[PDB]
């Protein structure tokens, strides 16, 4: 279901937004989860260019530079 | 919590009085251009003596005797050069740029 | 320590001298209002404003009105920098003193910084992306924001005191983003479906409707004219009536060649109004499109076809012209609404009485026991419903075709020129449902339980409602407002779950 | 007829005569507080009551008792006006006599000593003004009446949703006025349960045991007895013939040598009748029938002394044998039926963990206060202190009443605590409902809904104060010495004072009166709320309670209620509605005896109204008032239908009572849909008063009552002739019949002049009477804001045309001519109170001195020597009202600034400019200035000038009082002396002062002269004391806040007329915002050349269905018609005859109306005035549902010279050509709500910022920027704008660096951003890291 599928998000910062914050922070912190951003909501929170729209030319030219030479 | 039961809470309304306004911050940056051009107006030694007698673009500032030892010319001498310097920046067309800075 | 970290999981410790439980670090992080972390609930933003909104039909659809003072306070830094860039102000300080004194020289500088600089406009219930749109500022004397009528559909904004907010696209990238994306002219089509959201609204469609339409007989009936020019010239001089059946020569284009406009001329059988309106219709659109009665649907399909043929720019200018002419001719039309504009069926009382005989028929049957209680209930409710249908389809036929007028002969009858009808038929406003409640009896109401009362409202709004009828209507009203106000929230929650999942 | 009715009369259509006329609309408010504070020599609600409840307070066993004697409320420290100006609270000292007695230890009871401490002071309590308002801090406030669930017992269903078995459930709830709740509820297994409050669920019988009921007695209470006899051998049974109903024969039923029923034959009415007449008491039964039967009582073996079977235990075939050989004859069992009488309590016992009383009390005490070890005295004390303690519990009168009534009892009044019989009876009722006899009540019904009010709630808060003072009294009476302390040292002030102050000051029900408007006040004072303390919340109660119930009829207005988060959670009180004796809602009716409709009034509550069949307000009856139809629409129980001619018990009093005063002001309401009507009556309260109070051209006839009953106007206390008329005051000479023998006297009215109103609008009164005019008692002597000649004008009528005008009217938008803004009719006056605070900072005190660093001569010009703006000086934005300067020393400048100062030789002041300056953009005139000074700090120059001035003005006022009063008194002595003593010319010669010596012949007139002497001297000294007191009140320093030395309040009167962006609406729920102001040149006009004021949009009419606004137009037009004609005939100056003729003709209007008419009026000097007032238009009254009809309006149009269609030809003011088709033109009454655009409009570039998180925040009244929310963010996300979003949530707002670094670039001419990280997330990092969580930022 939509409300169920919304629960699963790689980025934990994103999950801390619309879900129960208290649980999310812990449940992520135990596994030492590493949020790479890559999504809209997270980049909105952290206050940098959205990985879409105009910013798609940014995050792209970045994303490929990452995990590479 | 203040009224409306909303997320409005007391501290949310406490304004920062310790910050400075940008409207003034642009003037603080602008004065540094003004005194710079105006100091470019005087003689190099009058400019040195004036930049020295005040903390202008330098660490702290300097006593008149201090300005004396640094110039090799000392005492009352410098104190005179200052006055005439202030005198050259006193009457308009030197002053007209700076005079607009005092509200 | 626990109370410090997350309070409320043991004892809920209380703050000094105050009953209210002290806010711990967990509450600091979590925030409030369900789940809202400030980048969610909202954030205050500089370089902004807001106010009550007004119409401004004179505006092109790519622009809008903004209050002088507002634009001054909004663009203040730009105004300072531009003031001292030209040399009108010694230093930034003096610039502030100048705009503070509001010297006469600053208005022109403001006109400079405003010119190519777009602004963002927004409404309170933001749903679809069209909830925020970019416009070119036009300096206006007043405290009110002027908003182009065609866009009033996208915002879902009425003129009843709705407020709009304005934001300034500071950085260059924001200016170009606003102009090439958030711009009004760049969204003419709803993202949900390819149908135009710039569709004309009410007054304008009443204008274009009143224009193209034909009464049986009127000035210049049956004459011939060379082109739309002398058709309009015929109309304005008072020689010919706006609506009359007339043959006129027109030149229509078809781009059906390869990337190329074909030209053909012909004598079309049309009306004076349609001829006048044809002047606006750009290029390759065929005359057929304006030869009809021009309802809201048709007037929309006009814009649609025009966009899928000529492209963006011609569609934009076309739409603008349509709005202007709509307003002008609707104004000239003298359309109004009186108490006699709403016509009740002459046969109403008879239908009422017959359907009222049925109820005593079934009543007598229940008295003699020929029918059960519930079955009786169903029977009476059925007969009253059928009655409502009868009166409805009575007043509808009457109010619709009753106009009986003479051309050169004895008689003939066409669709009515009555105001309220034209309004409901064109799609400007009102509908058969509400018109039904104005003339004919309105429905049957249902108690909060949902059990539908077997004594419907016999009267209507044109007539008086008595104490009972109104009391009985009140519940319907309250449940209406409550249900709608609830479904707004439900919609919000749904959109929330949706954006969260996508 | 009255005297202002001769000034102007309203033409009234409608038929139904008003049998009962609208009462005082402020009734409820005044009555409540009238009951709260009062001396009641019994337990009836009041301060006396609440006193008697907690008192007498005795110590713990120590025999030191403190008892309450009597109380008094001292005269107010400041009167209404003074207290309003100064800003203190309008209140009275509460002085209460307390008697402290100490019993000599080791009674017989007698006191060593009893000190009666004289009236110890506890708290001051607020007072309600004659207008039903309170003043908390210098501000009129109202306490809204509350609507809650009435105390007593209530039986509900909770079918459906629970368990989804469809079996439903049945629960009872006992809700006391104060004290813990008592709940009973069933479950799916039919085991009866009980819970105190919302607490843990316990098996029902567990409470019974706590009342000391053994199992045997519980069974004996809830079940009947089936007697088994072992006569001879092999059993028998006692049989009541009715017992066999609803059951099938389990065996052969035979007795008396005759077989009545066989096996497998269900016992019907036949078998039962046969058994009844043959009278079979005893039958023989098998030993197996008792296999399922439950034994009533305990049974023991007489020999062995051992328990054979416990009470409530299932018998077996063997147990029978074991108790039979023991010599047992009789066996009692429960009478049980799964249909008729249910076996619930038995199984309830089967779930009961306890056994005896102590055990039950243990489980209960461990239920209420769990986890702590129980004690005998603890459980006992708890259980006794829950429902049985006079202290901790009560239902009061309404509670005990509804309780007993719902239990089908006799006694209407009883104890304030529960009894065993009570709880038991309730349980019995619940069991009966589960058994099928009896029904469940509903909450929504107004019989279960109780209405409180100011007095009652204030009584409750004062009660809390008294209990918290009780604890202290006992606490101190613990260790106390004998004859040293008295009832002073114990009882404090602040505890009670803050207890009442917290209520009036901050409560959801206590709010600021909405005074923008005479309708607003009066409709606020009549209001109901389901919110607040002792009520539900918007987040809790569902659609049911919000929704309209048939019981709302005549009690609560269906169409008046706020549309928003709380709908129907407020409503309003209806027109003729009243608070019931017990506090319910009752509405007037007309008793119909036999076939006649009597004019006798009868009030029926929600429950009273239930069975009776009530007729209709709209019904046809004639002559004796007999029903014309053989059947008429009526309503009896919950429903409405056609009713037989005479079945009818009652009838509606008026065609109004269904609605409220707000709705009753809506003309042609019957023609409007309920939604738009609701919106209309909602906005009607928002109308800001105009400059010129006008009049409704289209009325109702309620607008007179609203204007008069609300305190906005000034009504004559007594009738007479006006001696003096001023814009300031009005002095009326009293008629003798109304006049009291002593003091003689004349009534002096001091009119309120221009002053601040709660909404910042203007409140000002103007005299409606001229010099030397006859005035009737209870007649308007002057009008308040938005009132005209005794009526209510909330706005101004004007010429309206329906037609689209160039799309300028587009949605609701309104196109208004320049004629309106020029005539200054819709102009409004705002009174804003601005304050200047002189505080104390550690750097030094702040001065109000006129000496201000960095200001021009023009800046210090408008200020006096002391630094305060002159009275009357007109000011705009930026002007300095009050010069104020606060110390800030050692500015700590920088090098370039230092060089600057060295060149320009300027001393940078040690003082900073805090001066109060007029808010930006607003402009007005100063109408007043006040200076509040700490008592003991020297008053400055200006403040002294003002003080002296006020002193002089006071002396002048008082002297005027004494002069008019004395002359008025001696003028009576002159008249009385002439009777028996008469000398005309001789008397007035000698000095007036010496008149008191002259006597008179023996008579009562001598004693009258004596009276006049006594009262004369009384006045003479009263003047003295009043002058003294006034002077002292002027000179005394008002007590201020900590740190503030002095305060200067400047009163600005701004005048704003109208501009695009303002909101305007009719009474019909049609809103609009003025779009453009169009010249009189472009205005559509008629053949006569008269332009139109306002052009509306016809398209708004059909969709939202309000057709009334059109009717209102039509009649309006016609009304104005009758005016214009008269306006010509007055300009023609015909004569009294022609005029009078036309006016009468107008007031008659065809046939069958209730108005009546003139030529009882003086044919010359009177009529010509009425005609003079009618020339503006002819005021018409359209009753709510009794209002006018189309034919009547068309007829009036005929009389008017104007067309039937109400439509005329109109020409464009531009082209001059005619508009095709006719357009509807007329006069629609239109208001101006205060949404005014120069309020709403806001703009911000770079303002202040919040400290905790750096975000834009207005601190200066310079507004914080708009809030960019999640949805707006999504809107940006949908487009491709990343940079707009980033700049939105980073540089423009949250970035402490980015904002300034941006600003410099904006002024430099570079548009970029260097975003950085928002401070929000940056703080989140610290908050997270403050926990045991390490949050880091990786890579690069
Ligand atoms: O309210 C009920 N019926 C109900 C009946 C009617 C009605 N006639 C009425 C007309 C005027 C006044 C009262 C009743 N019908 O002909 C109207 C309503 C109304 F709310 F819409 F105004 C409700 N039933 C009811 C009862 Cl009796 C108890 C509790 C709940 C309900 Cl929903
Ligand atoms: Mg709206």
């Amino acid at each position: 279901g939509i409300t169920k599928a919304s629960l699963a998000t790689e980025s934990f910062i994103s999950a801390a937004s619309f879900q129960e914050t208290t649980r999310v922070l812990t449940e992520a912190a135990v596994a030492g989860k590493r949020d790479e951003l890559r999504g809209l909501k997270e980049n909105v929170i952290v206050g940098r260019l959205i990985p879409a729209g105009t910013g798609y030319a940014y995050h792209q030219d970045r994303m490929r530079r990452r995990a590479a030479g | 919590p203040i009224g409306d039961d909303e997320d409005s809470h007391l501290g949310d309304f406490i304004e920062d009085t310790t910050l400075e306004l940008p409207l003034d911050s642009a003037t603080t940056e602008s004065l540094r251009a003004a005194t710079h051009d105006v100091l470019a107006g005087l003689t190099a030694r009058e400019a040195k003596v004036l930049r020295m007698r005040f903390g202008i673009d330098m660490n702290t500032d300097y006593t008149l005797e201090e300005v004396g030892k640094q110039f090799d010319v000392t005492r009352e001498r410098i104190r005179q050069i200052e006055a005439k310097a202030l005198r050259k920046l006193r009457h308009p067309s030197r002053s007209e740029v700076l005079r607009s800075f005092l509200d | 320590v626990d109370a410090l970290l997350d309070n409320g999981r043991r004892g809920r410790a209380i703050t000094g001298s105050n009953k209210r439980p002290l806010k711990s670090l967990a509450d600091m992080i979590k925030g409030k209002q369900g789940r809202f972390r400030q980048n969610l609930l909202g954030k205050r933003v500089d370089y902004s404003g807001r106010s009550v909104i007004t119409v401004g039909p004179y505006l092109r659809l790519h622009q809008c009105g903004l209050p002088k003072k507002m634009a001054l306070e909004l663009f203040k830094p730009f105004i300072y920098g531009k003031l001292e860039l030209r040399g009108l102000a010694t230093t930034i300080k003096a610039a502030k003193k100048m705009v503070e004194r509001e010297e006469a020289v600053v208005w022109d500088i403001l006109d400079e910084v405003i010119r190519e600089h777009p602004v963002l406009l927004n409404r309170a219930p933001t749903l679809h992306r069209l909830g925020i749109q970019a416009f070119e500022p036009v300096l206006i004397e007043g405290k009110a924001i002027q908003l182009h009528p065609l866009v009033c559909a996208a915002y879902n904004a009425d003129f009843d005191g709705d407020q709009m907010a304005v934001h300034v696209p500071l950085t260059l990238e924001a200016q170009l983003e606003a102009r090439a994306l958030m711009m009004s002219t760049n969204n003419i089509l709803s993202p949900a479906n390819g149908e135009p959201i710039i569709v004309p609204s009410q007054d304008v469609v009443l204008g274009l409707y009143y224009m193209t339409r034909d009464c049986v007989n009127a000035k210049g009936e049956g004459m011939v004219l060379t082109g739309p020019k002398e058709a309009e010239r015929l109309y304005r001089s008072g020689l010919a009536s706006l609506h009359a059946r007339v043959k006129v020569r027109i030149t229509e284009y078809e781009k059906d060649a390869n990337g190329e406009l074909v030209a053909k001329t012909s004598l079309k059988d049309t009306t004076v109004g349609r001829a006048i309106l044809w002047m606006i219709v750009p290029k390759g659109l065929p005359y057929s499109i304006v030869n009809q009665a021009l309802g809201k649907k048709a007037i929309s399909k006009m814009l649609n076809t025009c966009y899928r043929i000529l492209g963006l720019k011609p569609t934009v200018i076309f739409a603008d012209q349509i709005m202007y002419t709509g307003f002008a001719y609707a104004a000239r039309s003298g359309a109004s609404v009186g108490i006699d504009d709403m016509v009740i069926p002459e046969k109403k009382h008879e239908i009422i009485s017959e359907a009222e005989a049925e109820v005593a028929e079934i009543q007598e049957q229940f008295q003699s026991g020929l029918v059960t209680a519930g079955e009786r209930y169903n029977k009476v409710i059925d007969i009253w419903a059928a009655a409502n249908d009868r009166v409805s389809k009575a007043m509808m036929d009457n109010l619709q075709t009753e106009t009986v007028i003479n051309r050169d002969g004895q008689e003939e009858k066409q669709v009515s020129f009555n105001s309220i009808y034209m309004m409901a038929d064109s799609g400007a406003r009102g509908s058969a449902a509400q018109i039904r409640q104005l003339a004919g009896m309105r429905g049957l109401m249902a108690k909060p339980d949902g059990s539908i009362i077997e004594t419907p409202i016999t009267a209507n709004f044109r007539e008086g409602l008595n104490v009972l009828q109104y009391f009985i209507s009140t519940h319907g009203a309250r449940k209406g407002l409550a249900d709608t106000a609830l479904k707004t929230a439900n919609s919000g929650y749904l959109t929330r779950r949706l954006v969260d999942v996508a | 007829y009255s005297y202002t009715e001769k000034k102007r009369i309203r033409k009234d259509f409608g038929k139904r005569p008003q049998v009962l006329d609208v009462p005082y609309l402020l009734s409820i408010q005044l009555d409540s507080f009238q009951k709260f504070i009062e001396q009641d020599p019994e337990g009836q609600y009041g301060l006396e009551a609440a006193f008697r409840s907690v008192f007498p307070i005795q110590s713990y066993s120590g025999n030191s008792e403190l008892q309450y004697v009597s109380y008094r409320l001292g005269e107010p420290v400041f009167d209404v006006q003074e207290c309003q100006i100064r800003g203190v609270t309008y209140s009275a000292p509460l002085r209460v006599k307390l008697r402290l007695v100490i019993y000599e230890r080791e009674a017989p009871e007698g006191t060593v000593k009893d000190i009666k401490e004289q009236e110890v002071y506890m708290g001051e309590i607020p007072l309600m003004t004659d207008n039903g308002t309170f003043v908390i801090n210098g501000t009129e406030r109202v306490i809204v009446s509350q609507l809650h669930r009435s105390p007593g017992v209530f039986f509900d269903s909770d079918k459906g949703k629970t368990h989804s078995s469809g079996k439903v459930l049945y629960n009872a709830r006992i809700i006391p006025y104060r004290g813990s709740w008592l709940d009973f509820e069933f479950d799916p297994k039919d085991n009866l349960f009980v819970r105190i409050d919302r607490r843990r669920k316990l098996p029902a019988t567990i409470i019974l045991r706590a009342l000391n009921y053994t199992t045997e007695q519980i069974l004996d209470l809830f079940f009947e007895k089936v007697i088994f006899e072992i006569r001879d051998n092999k059993l028998q049974m006692e049989l009541v013939p009715e017992r066999l109903r609803g059951e099938t024969a389990s065996f052969d039923i035979e007795a008396n040598g005759k077989v009545y029923v066989e096996k497998g034959r269900r016992i019907t009415a036949r078998h039962i009748r046969q058994l009844e007449k043959d009278d079979v008491k005893l039958i023989e039964v098998p030993v197996e029938y008792i296999a399922g039967k439950v034994v009533a009582k305990d049974y023991i073996d007489e020999s062995t002394g051992e328990l054979i079977c416990a009470a409530n235990m299932e018998l077996s075939l063997d147990l029978l044998a074991k108790l039979s050989q023991s010599g047992h004859k009789r066996i009692e069992t429960l009478f049980t039926n799964d249909l008729d009488h249910g076996p619930y309590i038995s199984e309830t016992l089967r779930v009961d963990p306890t056994n005896d009383r102590l055990s039950a009390l243990v489980e209960i005490y461990r239920m209420m206060r769990p986890g702590e070890p129980p004690t005998r005295e603890a459980a006992e004390s708890l259980f006794e202190n829950l429902f049985f303690s006079e202290d901790r519990y009560d239902l009061s009168a309404v509670g005990r009443m509804k309780f007993n009534r719902s239990l089908l009892r006799e006694e209407i009044e009883g104890s304030g605590i529960l009894s065993k019989d009570d709880i038991i009876d309730v349980m019995k009722k619940l069991i009966d409902i589960r058994n099928g006899k009896g029904e469940v009540d509903d909450i929504d019904h107004l019989g279960n809904r109780r209405i409180r009010s100011v007095g009652e709630m204030a009584e409750n808060q004062f009660r809390v104060g008294l209990v918290r003072v009780e604890r202290a009294v006992k606490e101190r009476l613990s260790l106390g010495d004998l004859d040293t302390l008295m009832p002073q040292d114990m009882i404090n002030a602040k505890p009670i004072s803050a207890a009442v102050k917290e209520f009036f000051g901050s409560s959801q029900l206590s709010q600021f009166m909405d005074q923008n408007n005479p309708l607003s006040e009066i409709t606020h004072k009549r209001r109901i709320s389901a919110l607040g303390p002792g009520g539900l919340t918007r987040e809790r109660a569902g659609f049911e309670v919000r929704d309209v119930h048939p019981t709302h009829y005549g009690r609560v207005c269906p169409i008046e209620t706020p549309e928003g988060p709380n709908i129907g959670l407020i409503n309003s009180l209806s027109v003729y509605a009243q608070t019931n004796e017990y506090g319910f809602l009752e509405t007037p009716y007309r008793k119909v005896t036999d076939g006649v409709v009597t004019d006798e009034i009868h009030y029926l509550s929600a429950i009273e109204e239930g069975n009776y069949v009530i007729a209709q307000a709209n019904s046809n009856l004639d002559e004796e008032g007999h029903f014309v139809e053989d059947l008429v629409t009526c309503r009896s129980k919950g429903e409405s239908s056609l009713f037989s001619r005479d079945q009818v018990d009652y009838m509606d009093v008026s065609t109004q009572q269904v609605v409220s005063v707000g709705a009753s002001l809506i003309p042609f309401l019957e023609h409007d849909d309920a939604n738009r009507a609701l919106m209309g009556a909602n906005m009607q309260r928002q109308a800001v008063p105009t400059l010129r109070a006008d009049k409704p051209l289209v009325g109702t006839g309620m607008e007179r009552a609203v204007a008069v009953d609300s305190g906005v106007t000034a009504v004559a206390k007594r009738g007479g002739v006006v001696q003096y008329v001023d814009a300031s005051r009005i002095v009326i000479k009293v008629n003798e019949d109304e006049m009291y023998p002593g003091e003689a006297g004349i009534d002096i009215y001091n009119l309120t002049k221009y002053t601040r109103s709660n909404q910042n609008t203007c409140i000002n009164q103007m005299p409606c009477v001229s010099l030397g005019e006859p005035v009737e008692r209870g007649d308007v002597l002057a009008d308040g804001p938005s009132t005209d000649l005794g009526e209510l004008a909330l706005g101004q009528n004007m010429r309206v045309a329906f037609m689209p005008w160039n799309g300028y009217n587009f949605e609701d938008s309104i196109l208004v001519s320049e004629r309106v803004v020029q005539e200054d009719r819709f102009t409004t006056i705002h009174i804003q109170e601005l304050a200047c605070v002189s505080r104390d900072t550690k750097l030094g005190p702040e001065e109000i001195t006129a000496d201000i660093p960095n200001v021009g001569e023009a800046a210090l010009s408008k200020l006096d020597e002391s630094g305060i703006v002159y009275i009357g000086a007109e000011v705009t934005g930026g002007d300095i009202l009050v010069g104020k300067v606060t110390p800030k020393g050692e500015t700590q400048l920088t090098p370039e600034e230092k060089l600057l100062r060295a060149i320009f030789g300027e001393k940078a002041s040690d003082v900073k400019d805090s001066s109060l300056r007029v808010p930006n953009g607003v402009s007005g005139t100063v109408i007043d200035v006040q200076v509040f000074t700490r008592d003991g700090v020297e008053k400055d120059k200006r403040a002294l000038e003002i003080e002296e001035m006020q002193l002089k003005q006071a002396k002048k006022d008082l002297s005027e009082e004494l002069q008019i009063l004395e002359a008025g008194l001696f003028s009576r002595i002159r008249a009385v002396l002439v009777a028996g003593g008469v000398e005309a010319e001789k008397l007035d010669k000698l000095p007036r002062d010496r008149w008191l010596e002259l006597g008179l012949t023996d008579e009562e007139k001598q004693n009258q002269l004596e009276q006049l002497a006594e009262q004369y001297d009384e006045l003479k000294h009263e003047f003295e004391k009043k002058l003294e007191a006034k002077r002292r009140k002027i000179t005394q320093g008002d007590d201020l806040a900590p740190g503030v030395l002095k305060i200067v309040k400047v009163y600005l009167a701004v005048k704003r007329r109208i501009q695009p962006g303002d909101k305007m609406a009719g009474r019909h729920g049609n809103k609009g915002v003025i779009s453009k102001i169009n010249p009189i040149e472009d205005m559509p006009y008629d053949e006569n050349g008269t332009p139109v004021d306002i052009v509306l949009n016809p398209l708004g009419v059909p969709s939202r269905m309000n057709i009334g606004q059109i009717l209102e137009t039509h009649l309006g037009m016609a009304a104005k018609g009758i005016g214009d004609k008269i306006n010509a005939m007055l300009k023609q100056q015909q004569e009294v005859a022609k005029l009078r003729e036309f006016i009468q003709r107008a007031y008659d209007l065809g046939a069958d109306v209730r108005q009546k008419v003139d030529l009882s009026t003086f044919s010359d000097e009177e009529v010509m005035r009425l005609a003079e007032n009618l020339r503006k238009g002819m005021p018409i009254a359209t009753p709510v549902f009794d209002g006018a009809k189309e034919a009547e309006i068309k007829e009036l149009l005929k009389l008017g010279d104007l067309p039937t269609s109400g439509q005329i030809r109109l020409y464009d003011g531009r082209t001059g050509e005619q508009f095709e088709r006719p357009v509807t033109v007329g006069y629609m009454y239109m208001l101006k709500l205060n949404h005014l655009v120069d309020d709403k409009m806001h703009a911000r570039s770079t303002g202040s910022y919040s400290l905790v998180t750096q975000q834009p925040l207005g601190g200066k009244a310079q507004f914080g920027g708009q809030r960019f929310g999640e949805m707006e963010v999504w809107a940006l996300e949908a487009y491709g704008a990343a940079y707009t979003l980033q700049e939105m949530l980073t540089v423009k707002s949250d970035d402490v660096n980015g904002r300034t670094k941006m600003y410099k670039n904006i002024v430099d001419g570079n548009h970029q951003m260097e975003p950085g990280m928002p401070e929000s997330f940056n703080v989140l990092l610290k908050e997270i890291r403050s926990l045991g969580i390490n949050i880091e930022l990786e890579d690069e």
